[PDB]
């Protein structure tokens, strides 16, 4: 694989530790130095992430053992103290997707940049994932990216200013209540009908 | 030395930039272009074959990014033109614009509405009774008639 | 020597101008530029793919400044014919800019005029019961109709 030369080349500007087996789709590298890297190494390297660090049921050993692999690697990112990847498979073309549930600290929050990190993860770590079909999701709050679709886009952009406008009433409420019953002792949800007609008027 | 012999270069030119602009994205290797254009009023055509790297498969933002480059490429060509073709199948429909990509259009905007609603009722409602114990199904009529009206 | 092959060289001048003038910004690797201008009425298009440093992803403003460069750059290219992608995924929502323009344009400047409002309550009532104990939400509707009026 021409994309590994690619990334030996970023590894041997940091430190230089790796063991490079007879295969040349696998490298090996000390597993403290792996945590680090795999950040980089997903911006960088494309196919599978093949970095390791130190019949059914068959594949579903592995769909287990790699969301669990999966779910420490996100577990060691800084905003993070756990984390846990799901992995669905198509059951019968079907797109397959997948879920990361992921347990933030109360005082850190995800970026635009580590969204982007961690869904190109979980979309190069499996084959035959499109990272759109990838979705984050935490315990109280969702953090993602994906709106889009094929529907008439004056539609698409109806819904996303509807949500902007949900987004800014709540935030106002959330604001305004916190200091006074405390800092997560409430919620609330907002929904709004808009006018989108256009209309005209005359009197004399 | 003749002015269609001039049009000929140009049109290799441009299908050689163009390529060579669309290999510089990471997931392929590389790719062919065509362009048909109306010398004397229909508007220009454009066909892409693509191929892809195995490990990676394609987005549909990135069919939309591709396309939007095809077409603001080319002056008279909009976006509905643009054909794109991988390996094993094309990743564009529109034999019938007006009809039955609309129609899919449709279902997906229904079920987007669906979705937001469904993820607003489960949002709310979580943290009373816990966070697994309630799901939630949603089903909507969207109107798609044009209408007018005027009143004196 | 004819005047097609001088317009082509042109064209190709302008192209690499812009690019040099492009990769002078700081987060930029590289980037490469298509243009289309109609010879004999259609507004001309522009096509840009950028190549980005790792570490950093483009902001919003950026984007606007990008565009508002190759707009600027070229006589009848409005802003809203420029095509930005980079090496993943596009950064640029045009497909329907035109009606997601004016609707956040209205809610920044509803914003603003709460800020503002907010400021000067904050300001007032700071002094007198201590400088952290008061807080303020403003709330306000605006009026955006066009609206004439005669009288005789």
């Amino acid at each position: 694989d021409q994309d590994g030369g690619a990334i030996v080349a970023q590894l041997t500007q940091m430190n230089i530790p790796y063991r490079f087996a007879n295969g040349s789709g696998a490298i090996e590298v000390p597993a403290d130095k792996v945590h680090e890297l795999r950040l980089r190494l997903a911006q960088q390297g494309l196919p599978k992430g093949g970095a390791v660090g130190f019949q059914f049921s068959e594949q579903v050993n592995y769909q287990r053992a790699l969301e669990g692999e999966l779910a420490r690697t996100i577990e060691t990112l800084g905003p993070v103290k756990s984390a846990r990847v799901h992995l669905a498979m198509p059951k019968p073309q079907k797109s397959p997707s997948a879920s990361v549930t992921v347990t933030l600290e109360p005082g850190r929050a995800l970026d635009e940049g580590q969204i982007s990190a961690v869904v190109h993860l979980v979309s190069s770590a499996v084959a035959g994932l499109p990272p759109g079909n990838v979705t984050l999701v935490d315990q109280s709050g969702h953090l993602l990216t994906q709106s889009n679709t094929s529907g008439r886009d004056l539609n698409d952009a109806q819904l996303k200013f509807a949500n902007d406008v949900e987004s800014r009433i709540q935030r106002r409420i959330e604001a305004i209540l916190s200091p006074i019953v405390g800092n997560g002792n409430v919620h609330a949800q907002v929904t709004a009908q808009l006018d989108f007609a256009n209309k005209e008027q005359t009197e004399e | 030395i003749s002015q269609f012999s001039e049009q000929v270069n140009y049109q290799r030119a441009l299908e050689g930039e163009l390529a060579r602009t669309i290999e510089t994205l990471g997931p392929v290797k590389s790719a062919r272009v065509h362009l048909a254009m109306p010398k004397p009023q229909k508007s220009p055509s454009a066909s892409v074959t693509v191929t892809l790297e195995p490990g990676r498969a394609l987005d549909e933002g990135q069919i939309s990014a591709v396309v939007h480059l095809v077409s603001s490429a080319v002056a008279g060509l909009p976006p509905g033109n643009v054909t794109l073709v991988d390996q094993s199948g094309h990743l564009l429909t529109q034999s019938n614009t007006s009809g039955r990509d609309l129609n899919d259009a449709q279902l997906k905007f229904a079920n987007d509405v669906e979705s937001r609603i469904q993820r607003r009722i489960e949002a709310i409602l979580s943290p009373i009774v816990g966070n697994g114990n309630v799901h939630a199904q949603v089903t909507a009529q969207l109107d798609f008639a044009n209408k007018e009206q005027t009143e004196e």
